[PDB]
């Protein structure tokens, strides 16, 4: 099961702060520490700090501006990391990760992605993307949703709930008057649709929302 | 603190090729370096850990080397979802430090 | 078992919850501190061992003053309890020696 | 109290003597050498301290005649002091096993 | 004698800007590197200690970091009052020696 649980995002207007929380579960002990790591887009990782659960104790990068405070509580396992007074410069993704005392990271928690905006939150419009009557088809059929006017990122597409993984690709949101907007694509045999159904499904981590939509053959 | 330089930044090689991944310290830190493959969306996940040691769950394809200042991550016979970024840490000094990372392309 | 016994088995257990208690808080010290390598646990318990016997081969030490007092802590429960061990033996030799001597 | 519990209480607070004395001494020993490390008090009171113990980590140590000589003189207190702890303990054995004997 | 780099010797910023001043040794030197703040006809200052510690009554602004050979003097938010010449000094070798200083602009 999932080590560490971390919510998928966290909208934050500038000036402002966040509680970031990393939910841990699996075997405990006295010498787990466990690690904050940030992460630009496209950029590489970076160390924010440790704390120790069982004593307390925090420890931070000193190269960079403080910005963290680390605390964790023992009953619920759970640790936290406060982020203050944010600037576009903090929109990041923010990583948890455990290491047992002996220098490594055995294992990370999905991420928070923090977005520094003072644009409002906004779920997603998802619209069925099915081929026109004049398209003809080959042993493959490509199908899509397009996912837009969302805001902050992320978005999290699969289809059939995830029983549909080979054939997809999911396209980098483009971002365009404070809204992103993006289109995932899966293939699957002509042969197999729309006899088997095909289904996306877009999770909205900012706005609580999850939505599914049907692609079936155009009138 | 320890600076990781992970040069060149991007390694291309054509499928089935093995490939090689370099990482510098500062100053010698044993062993004491480990390394994780980040795939596009994905988190850090742990290949190598002390150099050279295996990982229970990842594929007897990839190997770790060296000591000192110099090591090296391997790929045997790379495939597609080899595809990603490649990172080195060390925990021989505090505090821990990442390299910058190598992109692998095919 | 007599006094020197039970004291030099004591002394024993002693040392090891000491070596123990030194390691996970010498790196809980050592951890902040830019530079420092007494940082994870395997290493530390080596580091108290080879602080205990009074070793020091100084592939490893503190540079803190919290880690320096564990060290010191470390140093004292070494010494003093091999020396009690000597202690122990000194005494098992003396009775010895004072029944072979029919006194 | 027994002798040998007083002497041992003394050579303690003899021993902290020295290590505090040495300290400042091997400052004002070192200072004007070049590329002597134990110049400052705070690190001077821990080398002391890992000399006294006989650890000698090497991540401190006198390069000059008059460094060398302090540390000699701290070497040996600290040899002896523990010595005579060991030297108390074994005494105290040694009386425990005579009455354990009803000799 | 321990040789203290201070490089670039002129640095220029814009008001409210972050800026890092560098000082390298030409050994390593754990991290016994202290920081002064010298403003025109003034005595110098001491800023941090310790490579990192703090010193009562200086502004939150000034942080240090480092550790070894590679130290930096960072000030968060730039002003005006902060126009100075800044120079290291090492306490780990004997004799004490002191960077050649770095002047900011702003
Ligand atoms: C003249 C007699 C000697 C007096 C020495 C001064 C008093 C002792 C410590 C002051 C701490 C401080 O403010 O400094 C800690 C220092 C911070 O840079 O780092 C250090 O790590 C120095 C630690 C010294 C450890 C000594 C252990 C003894 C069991
Ligand atoms: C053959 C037997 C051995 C004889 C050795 C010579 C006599 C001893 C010292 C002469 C000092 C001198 O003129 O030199 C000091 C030196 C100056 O460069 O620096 C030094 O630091 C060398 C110090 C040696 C410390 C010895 C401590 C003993 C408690
Ligand atoms: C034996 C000295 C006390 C234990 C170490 C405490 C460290 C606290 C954090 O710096
Ligand atoms: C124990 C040796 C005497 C004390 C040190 C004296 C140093 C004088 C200056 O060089
Ligand atoms: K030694
Ligand atoms: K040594
Ligand atoms: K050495
Ligand atoms: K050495
Ligand atoms: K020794």
């Amino acid at each position: 099961q999932v080590q560490l649980q971390q919510p998928g995002a966290e909208l934050v207007k500038p000036g402002a702060s966040v509680k970031l929380s990393c939910k841990a579960s699996g075997y405990t002990f006295t010498s787990d520490w466990i690690h904050w790591v940030k992460q630009r887009p496209g950029h590489g990782l970076e160390w924010i700090g440790e704390i120790i659960p069982s004593y307390g104790r925090a420890n931070y990068n000193e190269k960079i501006q403080k910005k963290a405070t680390l605390t964790a509580d023992k009953s619920s396992s759970t640790a936290f990391m406060q982020l203050s007074s944010l600037t576009s410069e903090d929109s990041a993704v923010y990583y948890c990760a455990r290491e047992r005392g002996d220098g490594y990271f055995a294992v990370w928690g999905a991420g928070t992605t923090v977005t520094v905006s003072s644009a409002k939150t906004t779920p997603p419009s998802v619209y069925p993307l099915a081929p026109g009557s004049a398209a003809q088809t080959n042993s493959m059929v490509t199908l899509g949703c397009l996912v837009k006017g969302y805001f902050p990122e992320p978005v999290t597409v699969t289809w059939n709930s995830g029983s549909l993984s080979s054939g997809v690709h999911t396209f980098p949101a483009v971002l365009q008057s404070d809204l992103y907007t993006l289109s995932s694509s899966v293939t699957v045999p002509s042969s197999s649709w729309p006899s088997e159904t095909v289904t996306c499904n877009v999770a909205h981590p900012a706005s609580s929302t999850k939505v599914d939509k049907k692609i079936v053959p155009r009138d | 603190d320890i600076l990781l330089t992970q040069s060149p930044a991007i390694l291309s090689v054509s499928p089935g090729e093995r490939v090689s991944f370099s990482c510098r310290a500062s100053q010698s830190i044993g062993t004491d370096i480990h390394w994780y493959q980040q795939r596009t969306n994905g988190s850090p996940r742990l290949l190598i850990k002390y150099a050279s040691e295996s990982i229970s769950g990842i594929p007897s394809r990839f190997s770790g080397s060296g000591s000192g200042t110099d090591f090296t991550l391997s790929i045997n016979s790379v495939e597609s979802e080899d595809i990603a970024n490649y990172y080195c840490q060390q925990s021989n000094r505090w505090p821990f430090t990442f390299g910058s990372g190598t992109k692998l392309e095919i | 078992s007599a006094l020197h016994w039970r004291a030099a088995g004591a002394a024993t257990v002693l040392l090891v919850i000491v070596l123990l208690a030194g390691s996970y808080l010498a790196v809980l010290a050592e951890r902040g501190a830019p530079g420092a390598q007494l940082i994870t646990y395997p290493r530390a318990l080596w580091w108290s061992v080879e602080t205990a016997t009074t070793v020091g081969y100084g592939d490893l030490y503190p540079v803190t003053l919290w880690g320096r007092c564990v060290a010191v802590v470390v140093m004292v429960a070494g010494i003093t309890s091999f020396g009690l061990v000597t202690a122990a033996l000194a005494t098992w030799f003396v009775g010895r020696e004072q029944e072979r001597r029919g006194h």
